């Protein structure tokens, strides 16, 4: 279980935060393109 | 330029652990995605951080919230460091504080609202005297990290224990943390912060190079300059930055002294220092303790700087002490004591040019709330012959006209002043035109 | 303020560009020649910078705009004018049909004549046309492959005519040397002058204007001031304001050099100085301007000579012994100010005094501008970065900053050039420019 | 004689003067209408140049 657990446990919570990084990432831009029309 | 240098930029999300990078850079540097990095700022100030990837991201900057920057020193649009930390433990426990204005009704249930849902299954990383904020219920609270076992940084992970004790911070504390002056505050003098370095940090830090390519160390460094120029800032800056115990002896202090109790405090300090050692001794005002002995009908002033040139002299090649100097009127020190021995080397802090003038004028209103019609260059430019102080000043008389345009809006008799009115209070240009025309 | 500024008038208008190329023919719109009274092909007086005018045929033009005014080449060439500047027209009813008018042709256009230019260039141009000219106008024809440049050196009756079938036309003399006309090119006015404004406008209203409306000081009671003195650091401009002043003026101008005056023997300088004041005197309104005053009219404590005392003495009752109706202004200049015997700065004497200073960088700037115009300047120049980077600097310095900079970009050709070819590349010549580098070059040389 | 001398010359000098000062309508009318007809001339030639150029602007437009 354990330090195989840390490592996946921590692996796994960066590769959630990277999600809803990513999550931003495209909302912004789509708000760019929607500037650089309006 | 370097690989591991970039420029600071605000990131895109608000995460306090969260430092964004271009997927190019991470390759290049070696980097996977939500390592560990030591972020080194402004005024030795380090941060340790999560670092992510972000397509919007260019390759030579870095994305970091504010939280971030404040505990780097640094700002929008400097430069910062950064490098692999891969030894980040496991944190085993951490002291954290509130700080005292952030939360009012104070220890009780910041455990639970705050803290626990932050940290809490998130392995966020953090570091000894980090101040961050969270958000909980509609308030939001800043903590500073006091400890963390190990230190200085830790993985904060379930089992790390967070210990909540002790007394709420002072904002006062940590504002007195915030003016300190490193290197960063001194504009115009890449040149000369050159030489200090390389005269006293580099032989105090590495005695075994000098002594092993045969060569003997500088050892009295002579600042000297006209006045405002910024010689007791670069003290004042060196003292906060260097490795070294430092002793400050200031001129005109050691003169309001007693018949003799200024010898004492001048051995006093070369002791403390000889004891200390790797140190800098640095004297203020030289030109007020060691003046040209002609002009001084008085016995104890030539005493005193007998005692003086007998500490210099009496300093053994291994005691591992620098005396810096710094003065206004070079030639009116006593000749004496520019000899061999004595202060062989002198660095001018000279009146510096417009590219200086703006390095200057732009610290000096880092913490100013300047217009868009604002053009720093433009003042540099209309400021010839202008120092350090001068410019300063200029800086102040300009906010202090800009304040003068809203005193119908305000009341000398209230007890303080509308917020509202405060918030939006800028600097314009003609405030900076109303003061070159002060100062001419 | 220093308020003397263009006013909007009639008969002034915005030079553009005429449409066709005929030498005589000055275009405008129907409703402007309406307005001042002209028909079409009336004969107009058209007066430039630098005192210069022109004679020409007045035509209508519809794509003039009414405020402006269309001329080629050669009428704003002999105008001194450019693309844009302000002139001012007004009728011609004088004009004679001239009787005989003496052309010649000017040296670099005519480099093996062909010698026969009475019947390839000027008759045909000419003949049955009935073109006004005036004394000294330069005019081109085209005639054959070649084109000519003829000076109009005198008229019959003068200073303009119309050039008529029986108009005799004299070709006779020695071709004009291209230098002795673009030495009157390069002839300084107040465009000239970089950085003045204030003081210009000061100088404009305590000469020109009492020495054009004596009339309106009289009749408000007053006395105009009749001394004026120059003064500067040297290099600030103020020989040049007076070369200026000089060609844009009104009155007869008599200059009086100080060392020239001082070069002369015991009793030819007071003589010279009695010449001009009386020769002013008489072609008056006029101005006398003293340059170097400093070098003739020292502080007498300094000067322990005879002579030089009795010149001073003769130039005090020159100066006093002016009636107020003799209509003559004494302009001085010096760089030495308290320098100048005392005496000279009293009431009746120099009682004005105008300060030509060192130069704001605004001024700096409009200088290295006029400094540069006929100058290859490269797209990276920046001459605003310049005027900020010469602080203190003034006119002379600044002049001599271009000079450096141009001697920097032809050092850095030299590779490409010969020291002992007779003349030089073409090619090489045509493609140099100054570079910012030249420029920064400059700047650390003269610090 | 000599008090004739100077009668005589004074009246000879009122001979050259009347003789020189005797010594239009046929020529008056010419310059005046070959003139006028020459600048009509210059007139065409420039008009002439107008649309030229008007039809170049409306040309240059589209
Ligand atoms: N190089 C600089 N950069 C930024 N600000 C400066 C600089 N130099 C001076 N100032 C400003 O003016 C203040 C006074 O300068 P200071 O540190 O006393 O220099 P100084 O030349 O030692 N004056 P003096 O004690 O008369 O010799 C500084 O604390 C700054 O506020
Ligand atoms: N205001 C200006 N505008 C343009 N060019 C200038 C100006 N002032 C000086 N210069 C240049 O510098 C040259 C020399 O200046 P000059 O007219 O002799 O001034 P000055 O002050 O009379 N010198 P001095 O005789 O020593 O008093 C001029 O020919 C110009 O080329
Ligand atoms: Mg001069």
């Amino acid at each position: 279980d354990v330090v195989v657990k840390r490592q996946e446990a921590l692996a796994a919570a960066r590769l959630k935060m990277q999600e809803e990084l990513n999550a931003q990432v495209e909302k912004h831009k789509e708000k760019l393109k929607q500037l650089e029309e309006e | 330029n370097r690989p591991n240098r970039l420029i600071v930029d605000e990131a895109i999300n608000e995460d306090n652990s969260v430092v964004s990078l271009s997927q190019p850079k991470m390759d290049e540097l070696q980097l996977f995605r939500g390592d560990t990095v030591l972020l080194k700022g402004k005024k030795r100030r380090e941060a340790v951080c999560i670092v992510l990837s972000d397509d919007t991201c260019s390759d030579e900057k870095i994305r970091m919230n504010r939280v971030v920057r404040n505990n780097l020193r640094v700002r929008l649009g400097d430069v910062i460091s950064i490098q692999p930390c891969p030894d980040v433990k496991y944190g085993k426990r951490i002291h954290v504080l509130p700080i005292d204005d952030t939360v009012e009704g104070i220890t009780g249930n910041l455990f639970e609202v705050y803290l626990k849902p932050y940290f809490l299954e998130a392995y966020r990383p953090i570091r000894k005297g980090d101040i961050f904020l969270v958000r909980g219920g509609m308030r939001a609270v800043e903590f500073k990290v006091v400890e963390t076992d190990p230190s200085p940084y830790c993985i904060v992970a379930p089992d790390t224990v967070i210990h909540c004790e002790g007394e709420p911070i002072k904002r006062e504390d940590e504002e007195e943390s915030w003016n300190e002056v490193g290197y960063d505050d001194i504009g115009g003098c890449r040149k000369q912060l050159a030489q200090i370095k390389e005269m006293v940090e580099l032989p105090l830090r590495h005695p075994a190079l000098f002594k092993a390519i045969g060569v003997k160390p500088p050892r009295g460094i002579l600042l000297y300059g006209p006045p405002g120029t910024g010689k007791t800032l670069i003290a004042r800056a060196v003292a906060n930055e260097t490795g070294a115990f430092f002793f400050l002896i200031n001129g005109p202090e050691i003169m309001s002294k007693l018949a003799g109790e200024s010898e004492s405090n001048l051995r006093k300090a070369f002791e403390e220092a000889e004891k200390n050692a790797p140190a800098i001794i640095f004297i203020d005002e030289l030109d007020a303790i060691a003046p040209k002995r002609e002009k001084t009908h008085g016995e104890v002033e030539r005493r005193i700087v007998s005692q003086l040139l007998t500490l210099m002299d009496g300093l053994k090649q291994r005691a591992h002490v620098i005396v810096m100097a710094a003065t206004n009127r070079p030639n009116s020190i006593d000749p004496a004591l520019r000899r061999f021995g004595r202060f062989d080397r002198e660095v001018d802090i000279g009146i510096p040019d417009a590219t200086g003038r703006l390095e200057i004028l732009q610290i000096h209103t880092k913490n100013m709330k300047l217009a868009d019609d604002v053009d720093l260059e433009q003042v540099a430019n209309e400021t010839h012959g202008h120092v350090g102080a001068d410019l300063a000043a200029l800086c102040s008389e300009a906010a202090l006209q800009a304040i003068r345009k809203k005193m119908d809006l305000i009341d000398l008799e209230d007890e303080t002043i509308d917020a509202e009115v405060m918030n939006s209070l800028a600097v314009t240009m003609d405030d900076f035109r109303w003061a070159l025309s002060q100062s001419n």
